[PDB]
């Protein structure tokens, strides 16, 4: 019955949104969101990038997701939060060992999660192969964020990523 | 070390240097060429551009209508299909020993056209009186633009290396005359040509115009019902390609018996066996046009073959043959990342959306393709 801390836009009220949605998703009432309670949504299996977003967002990395890690996690997308944040929301979907680079295993296993079977693997790495030697722009062979960056700041998908809580 | 399908080549991410792609006599090196090329890899900038100049100024140097002899090896559309371009070599012969002549569309629909262009030029140089090139519609800025070679340009090279493809492209002749018997040419006939030296008597030297002679060689067809029209008319409007002419079997008859030769070859049309043969001259028992046409299974969906033609002791064989494996690029040559994104952006935010609701055949491909096949606004 501590008090909690956290990092986020939103204020009291947003949050306290926030944890009656958090208290309604948590079933068996742990205090913290398993997996099997997210792939409860129906709309949420018909969904290849779940399990990146909750991994993602499992800040402390113990496979579920308590409500600071819920709140921070959500924060990324709303509409006070600015471009960079969103943006380096998305290299974490690539970046799976969130060592800080997006490596080639990496890129294709992700890509892969997403294309399936419209794909035979080896075209797949082709493409996985060139965008990387178009991009690395130091030679190391993987990504840094400021080189991803580099690619998609002209896209402004990020503003696309926004929710009203 | 991190990479998934490790059987896949990585290509070099080593670019060429004037060095390794020239000798000491100034002579391309095409093994270590044709060798970097097949795994994707690529040039300093500075060696790409002066290959394609070097091979430029010697085609600024040939006349319009080229005269050629026989034997000789002659070869359709390639449309950027690099790795079939390959196989090509190895079923006409080696350029060290043969005579090619290339009836243009070296670029675009393929996303290996630059690789065809650096190849090809390569080539010239190095023999310059033994390949020859000739120029297709899309040897132009216009098609370029609206197609991928200008992009294609972009990525792997420069806009830089584009424009001196333009300006190499306005040096490529028009028209082969072969072994004296055989006008070659892209796409065929103009209501403005009666003769070869009306050939002869051109600015070759410009991006084609939207009417005119020029543009009728690089973009004529034959009649669909060719050698068995209704009329004895010659040129009627092409309404396939949206400029140029259709010409029929008299009008091909008139002209070849007004200048003494013998039959017409021509690209520029897409062929299921990768060749067509047209209605044989009454005089000759030859017939009066060929079609030739070299990119196998074109857009990897027509699974149809290509061919070329090999004329020598008298005997204009056709050699066929079929695809060959090739790597694989993203439409307009998009990044992963730039492809994958936006469908990020959407999955997220759907996914997010949700969890803040719980509290309230070639005749088949050639139908599919009649708009490309016309010319761009
Ligand atoms: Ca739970
Ligand atoms: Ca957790
Ligand atoms: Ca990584
Ligand atoms: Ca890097
Ligand atoms: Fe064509
Ligand atoms: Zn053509």
């Amino acid at each position: 019955s501590y008090p909690l801390e956290m990092c986020s836009h939103f204020d009291a009220d947003e949050i306290k949104r926030l944890g009656k949605r958090f208290k309604k998703l948590d079933l068996d009432n742990s205090g913290s969101l398993s997996v099997e309670e997210f792939m409860s949504l129906p709309e949420l299996q018909q969904n290849p990038l779940v399990q990146r977003v909750i991994d993602i967002f499992d800040t402390d990395g113990n496979g579920e997701v308590d409500f600071k890690e819920f709140i921070e996690g959500v924060s990324q997308f709303s509409v006070k939060g600015d471009k960079e944040q969103k943006l380096r929301f998305a290299f974490r979907i690539y970046d799976m060992d969130k060592d800080g680079y997006i490596s080639n295993g990496e890129l294709f296993q992700v890509l892969k999660m997403m294309v399936g079977n419209n794909l035979k693997d080896t075209q797949l790495q082709q493409i996985v192969d060139k965008t990387i030697i178009n991009a690395d722009k130091d030679g190391d062979g993987r990504i840094s964020f400021e080189e991803f960056c580099a690619v998609v700041g002209g896209l402004d998908i990020h503003k696309k990523m926004v929710v009203d809580v | 070390t991190d990479r998934v399908v490790k059987a896949v080549p990585f290509p070099p991410s080593h670019r060429l240097t004037a060095k390794e792609v020239f000798d000491n006599d100034g002579k391309p090196r095409v093994d270590i060429l044709k060798a970097h090329l097949m795994k994707e890899g690529r040039l300093e900038e500075s060696v790409a551009l002066r290959i394609i100049t070097e091979g430029a100024s010697i085609l600024r140097q040939e006349k319009n209508l080229l005269d050629i002899d026989a034997p000789v090896t002659v070869c359709g559309d390639i449309h950027g299909q690099f790795f079939d371009l390959m196989k090509l070599f190895e079923v006409g012969g080696s350029p060290a020993n043969t005579r090619y002549l290339f009836l243009g569309d070296y670029v675009d629909r393929g996303y290996f056209s630059i690789e065809c262009v650096l190849y090809l030029w390569a080539l010239k140089i190095l023999y310059p009186k033994t390949l020859f090139l000739l120029r297709g519609n899309h040897e132009c800025r216009h098609l370029t633009e609206y197609f991928t070679f200008k992009q294609e340009c972009k990525i792997k090279y420069s806009e830089r290396v584009y424009d001196a493809c333009m300006d190499a492209f306005d040096c490529l002749p028009l028209a082969a005359l072969m072994n004296q018997q055989f006008l070659c040419v892209h796409g065929g006939l103009s209501p403005e040509i009666n003769t070869l030296d009306d050939i002869r008597k051109l600015d070759r030297f410009k991006e084609p115009p939207a009417y005119g002679p020029m543009c009728d060689i690089l973009w004529s067809d034959p009649l669909e019902d060719f050698g068995n029209e209704k009329t004895q008319e010659h040129f009627t409007h092409n309404t396939v390609r949206g400029c140029s002419y259709f010409y029929s079997y008299p009008a091909v008859c008139d002209f070849l018996q007004h200048n003494n030769l013998l039959s017409i070859l021509r690209a520029h049309e897409a062929q299921d066996a990768g060749y067509r043969m047209y209605r044989k001259s009454q005089t000759t028992g030859f017939p009066s046009l060929i079609t030739i046409f070299s990119a196998p299974n074109y857009l990897d969906v027509y699974n149809n073959k290509a061919a070329v033609l090999k004329y020598e002791n008298n005997v204009m064989n056709i050699r066929q043959f079929n695809c060959s494996p090739h790597p694989y690029w993203l439409p307009n040559f998009m990044d992963v990342f730039t492809w994958s994104l936006p469908f990020v952006g959407e999955k997220v935010t759907e996914m997010l959306v949700n969890v803040l609701n719980i509290c309230s055949s070639f005749e088949e491909a050639k139908g599919l393709d009649r708009i490309n096949e016309r010319m761009p606004p």
